[PDB]
């Protein structure tokens, strides 16, 4: 019965075996020399893809007989690999196809999870389920899309969640997803995300590893990367696991991935290539991602297909082909092995251990939350709680390198804090890691880890020197009551009255001068250099001008600013010397060399839209006051040019009431013109650089219209 | 790489109220590379106002990048030469391919509703038919509308040579014969370059 | 080298005395080997009474060695796959391309003669119309014929997928006013499988 079987572990490697490859699928075709129990104790899981072998082959006695035990001995568990119309559908649906028997209720679908469970996991023994979530395999109707199909089998695969998998009453048995769709496309990821064990995702060929191109935007898109980076959100990083593809016999243009090494020209006779080296699978093999953790590891399909080389590109077009490798070859899965053992070779798959976290209940908070190997302390970025009070040793948090946020909640026992201490990320920088994969012809940058520091009674001093902090928040300074040292040297923190980090310092000062005192090496704050933003909102709204033979930059007159990110609006040079003389036990925290000018932002490339009184727009800094006039002067940034940042009003002499525009949403009721293209010279707009606002024909074209409202016309345009 | 210019819909450059396009597709575009730079002139004068249409979903295989291009009706009845000039690293140098309207003396289309035949009249349904000949060039679009509502079940042959030179064609609209009998208005809208608004009607009723 | 396996003409195929052929051309054949051998198959029994066509006038540049096989009607008819294998020295293998006749539920041709326009009668010449529907597959064949003379002035439009699945087209026969005004006889003579003895006949005279 049941075999008892060691619970999966370290780098795994998948192997979808053809069911018509196998010996004893079709006595009558003489060439298939493989079998499925031949495959090694390397390969974690073997996946049964069945196509074209009959309904009663004498594959299927071999299988739950002979093989399936065999694979359970050595330590290789069997799937069933259904496609997705199983779970709902119509058009080659099986199970499904009798929805007589099996309705679409909710009770309907519960008799359809155990009909289906049944039928292929529990009927030969097997290990696990496995649904291919495909375009290739979607539920149809009459060779027709099916909407409400789709959301069946959603309801469906949650039922059978329910049955199988993690959260099932029968646990030993996997539950498995294989897409080819990526996390935003793919509509099961959100709903059967806490159900399935394994993810495997299909990314064969150059298309899959360097990802697809994005014409308009030329660059790549659904990159491997990218693939991850949603399904990243819907589950743990341990579960993923990518797809490479052997050569299938008398292969066709759009199955040519050529992810093993293809035959020399020159070896004619031979179509046997086992050598890894330089390989799409090799590459997958050592590929881990770059946030989250370190993937579960990678499959392969067409196993039966292991160590066979690829055919010549050359030869990819001719359809008719009979090449070396077309033959088929009796494995030894040799590539198989080589590629498992590349992934144990792998470093990062290494357990944590007591030298990364000495204490304990921080080596157990680690492996719940984070993960559980070394590997994942390189990438994570995530929330990590610390709210066990009984922790004594926070050593070898420098180790994580990428973490989101760390919280540290009732930590009384802790005393000091200092880059030893702490994340690599406390300061900014770059993407440390390197990818193994192919590309096209920029390291991302990792966010500085967010700090909620409350509750630590017992802490004592606090470093965060050259951390370049953008803020305090996080510090809760009123629970921090035993605190003696302090140091905030060399960050980008906005220390001025009223501000909420000098409510945290003044909070955390007060219980310094207690204890200790206030000194110059106890309290340490000097040297800061805050971020300079662009303000929300303006104040100054207007300008009243002489009529002066003048001109004026309106930019400097009207649009000026530069907030901090507490909140303290620099407008001039002035403002930024006064905020420089901000002393706190007779010393200033803003370092000297950030002098204005390193703080200031630039108000260069932002536009400007210069409306007079009768409507006439220009786009002019420099305005001229020799003429008397009323303008109102909107602002934009160099990023969205259709929303102003800031609008003005400047008025040179005597004010004059701003014009309203009469004819704009004008009944046109006659002309020659188009009345189509006649309300688009009242529309409001000039219209996109490609829009058509041809009136007529004829060169000469007349429109008739109706104005909006009453009113005193004094000019047009 | 192959290179595939378009010309627009013969609807979209007869009426000004819809816009005509010139797509530029390009199929087999290189793997390895698969930068395209498409380059848009009109008798010379290079215009930078075309828009790259998204990688369709296409399963796998060829990259088919395609380029559209907006058009002034003007300058395609005028017969300005459209050249839709594509750039890839693979490509040695730049393949450009050229598109104009048919260069001929234009001809009215004179256009003809016959009703249906007598036999066809035992039938439930019937055929209404709208010869349209004597026009060049091709360019042409024809429509059907019952009583001022559009008509959906009617099908235009392409437009056939003719012995003299010009083009022709017929337009079935098929339609139940109760609204025939009862005595409905169906009315051929043909629109040709050479009407007066590119726009010209002729209507159908029992007799 | 490019391979185009291309049907025999509908006319051919319906009428017993009347040869069709299955022409198989071949262009952009290699300047250097241009040795091609043809082998032709009907579903898999490989007959050899193929006739290689002499190399037409041809304007230089890349050869086209087009390749004739003449067929049993019947075995059109039933349907079996004509496959023509080229076989050329710079080709690494040979090149297969398959032909059949559209598989589906035959349907008879509903032929309908209409008269000239109301208003095509002040004009010197008119136009007689054949409306042919309802047919499938789309080989078919029409023609005119005065008084039993056959008509030379007549064009026949492609058969147009018709909405419900099958096909249709019109016949448009251009005469002097005197002889239809005069009352003669015109008959639109259409031929397709779904017929008794492929044909049927439609007269269209004065009234
Ligand atoms: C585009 O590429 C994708 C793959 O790439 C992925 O997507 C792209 C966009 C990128 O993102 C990539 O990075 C990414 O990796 C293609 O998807 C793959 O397509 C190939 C075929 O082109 C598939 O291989 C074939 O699989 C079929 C199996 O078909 C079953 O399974 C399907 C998937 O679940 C399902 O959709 C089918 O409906 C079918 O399902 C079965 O249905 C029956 C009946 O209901 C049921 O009883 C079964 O239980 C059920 N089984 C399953 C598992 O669902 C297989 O049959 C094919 O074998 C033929 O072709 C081989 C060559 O490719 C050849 O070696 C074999 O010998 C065999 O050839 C036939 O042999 C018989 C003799 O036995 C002979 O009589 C025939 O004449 C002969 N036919 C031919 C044509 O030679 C083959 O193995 C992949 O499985 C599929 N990927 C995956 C992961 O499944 C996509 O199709 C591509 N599209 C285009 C347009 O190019």
């Amino acid at each position: 019965e049941k075999i008892p079987m060691k619970p999966l572990h370290g780098p795994l490697y998948g192997g979808y075996f053809r069911t018509w490859h196998d010996k004893t699928s079709d006595p009558t075709e003489k060439d298939k020399v493989n079998s499925m129990g031949e495959l090694p104790k390397e390969v974690d899981l073997a996946f049964i893809f069945h196509d074209w072998t009959k309904d009663y082959s004498l594959f299927w006695k071999e299988l739950a007989t002979k093989h399936v035990p065999k694979l359970n001995k050595q330590g290789t568990r069997v799937i069933r690999t259904i496609p997705w119309r199983f779970l709902a559908g119509g058009d080659n649906s099986g199970i499904a196809e009798d929805t007589s028997k099996y309705p679409n209720t909710p009770e309907g679908n519960k008799a359809l999870a155990k009909a289906i469970v049944d039928e292929y996991v529990y009927k030969y023994n097997l290990d696990g389920l496995d649904v291919a979530v495909l375009h290739d395999s979607i539920p149809k109707v009459d060779k027709k899309e099916d909407t409400a199909g789709v959301e069946r089998s959603i309801q469906v695969f949650e039922e059978i969640g329910k049955l199988i998998g993690p959260k099932g009453v029968d646990k030993s048995r996997l539950f498995i997803m294989d897409s080819t769709y990526m996390a935003d496309k793919n509509p099961l990821i959100e709903r059967g995300a806490p159900y399935i064990n394994l993810l495997l995702v299909q990314v064969y060929g150059s298309q899959g590893e360097k990802g697809g191109w994005e014409p308009v935007s030329n660059r790549p898109e659904k990159t491997m990367e990218e693939r991850w980076q949603g399904y990243s959100k819907y589950i743990r990083p341990e579960q993923y696991m990518i797809g490479f593809s052997f050569y299938e016999e008398n292969a066709q243009e759009g199955n040519l991935w050529y992810d093993i090494n293809s035959r020399k020209d020159e070896d004619k006779a031979n179509g046997i290539n086992t050598d890894i080296t330089g390989t799409r699978a090799e590459r997958y093999a050592r590929w881990q991602p770059k946030t989250g953790g370190v993937k579960g590891g990678i499959f392969s399909y067409a196993i039966d297909r292991d160590g066979v080389a690829h055919q010549p590109k050359k030869y990819a077009k001719q359809k008719e082909f009979k090449d070396a490798t077309d033959n088929i070859f009796h494995s030894d899965y040799s590539v198989s092995k080589a590629l498992k053992t590349v992934m144990l070779k792998d470093k990062s798959y290494d357990l944590i251990d007591e030298k990364d976290f000495p204490d304990k209940a921080l080596r157990e908070a680690v492996m719940a939350q984070v993960g559980t190997r070394k590997g994942d302390l390189e990438r994570f970025n995530g929330t990590l709680r610390l709210d066990n009070p009984a922790i004594q040793s926070l050593e070898g948090l420098n180790k994580f390198k990428k973490l989101a946020q760390l919280d540290l909640i009732g930590l009384s026992r802790i005393t000091k804090l200092d880059r030893s201490v702490l994340p690599a990320n406390m300061k900014p920088g770059k993407d440390t890691l390197e990818t193994v994969l192919e590309t096209y012809k920029e390291p991302a940058t990792i966010p500085p880890v967010s700090l909620k520091v409350s509750g630590l009674t017992g802490l004592k001093e606090l470093d965060l020197s050259g951390f370049d902090r953008e803020t305090l928040a996080g510090l809760d300074a009123a629970t921090l009551t035993s605190l003696e040292k302090v140091d905030i040297s060399g960050n980008k923190l906005d220390l001025a009255p009223g501000t909420e980090n000098r409510q945290i310092f003044d909070t955390m000062l007060s219980t310094i001068s207690n204890h200790v005192g206030s000194n110059e090496q106890t309290v340490k704050f000097d040297k800061q250099k805050p971020t300079g933003h662009y303000p929300d909102t303006y104040g100054k709204t207007s300008l009243r001008l002489p009529v002066a033979n003048e001109k004026v930059d309106l930019q400097s007159q009207l649009l000026f600013g530069t907030v901090t990110n507490q909140g303290t609006l620099i407008n001039s040079e002035a403002d930024y010397k006064a905020y420089q003389n901000h002393k706190i036990a007779g010393r200033s925290f803003v370092d000297s060399n950030y002098h204005y000018n390193n703080f200031k932002v630039s108000y260069e490339n932002y536009t400007v839209k210069v409306t007079d009184s009768t409507l006439g727009t220009t786009t002019d800094k420099t305005l001229a006051t020799d003429k008397e006039e009323t303008y109102k002067v909107d602002f934009f940034s160099p990023a969205d040019k259709t929303k102003a940042v800031h609008t003005a009003k400047v008025i040179v002499g005597d004010e004059k009431t701003m014009m309203v525009n009469l004819a704009e949403g004008a009944t046109v009721i006659g002309g020659s013109a188009d009345p189509v293209n006649a309300r688009k010279v009242f529309d409001g707009q000039l219209g996109s650089e490609t829009d058509n606002i041809s009136l007529g024909w004829d060169s000469k074209q007349s429109i008739i219209f109706k104005l909006k409202e009453d009113g005193l016309i004094k000019h047009w345009r | 790489p192959s290179v595939f210019l378009f010309p627009p819909k013969p609807k979209d450059t007869l009426m000004i109220s819809r816009t005509p396009e010139v797509t530029c597709v390009v199929v087999d575009v290189s793997h390895e590379d698969p930068e395209v730079k498409f380059n848009w002139y009109v008798d010379g004068v290079e215009v930078h106002n075309a828009k790259t249409k998204p990688r369709e979903e296409q399963y796998n295989s060829t990259y088919r990048v395609v380029s559209v291009l907006t058009v002034l009706h003007q300058d395609w009845l005028n017969g300005k030469e459209y050249k839709c000039k594509v750039s890839n690293k693979a490509l040695p140098a730049p393949i450009e391919k050229t598109i104009s309207k048919a260069k001929g003396q234009p001809r009215e289309p004179q256009v003809y509703t016959l009703p249906p035949s007598r036999e066809e009249m035992t039938k439930n349904q019937v055929s209404l038919t709208c010869l349209v000949k004597g026009f060049y060039p091709s360019d042409i679009a024809v429509e059907w509308r019952s009583n001022g509502q559009p008509e959906n079940n009617y099908k235009t042959t392409p437009p056939v040579l003719d012995s003299d030179g010009s083009f022709f064609l017929y337009s079935k609209l098929t339609v139940d014969k109760s609204r025939w009998q009862q005595g409905n208005v169906f009315s051929c809208s043909v629109m040709h370059e050479a009407l007066h608004n590119h726009y010209t009607q002729k209507s159908l009723s029992l007799s």
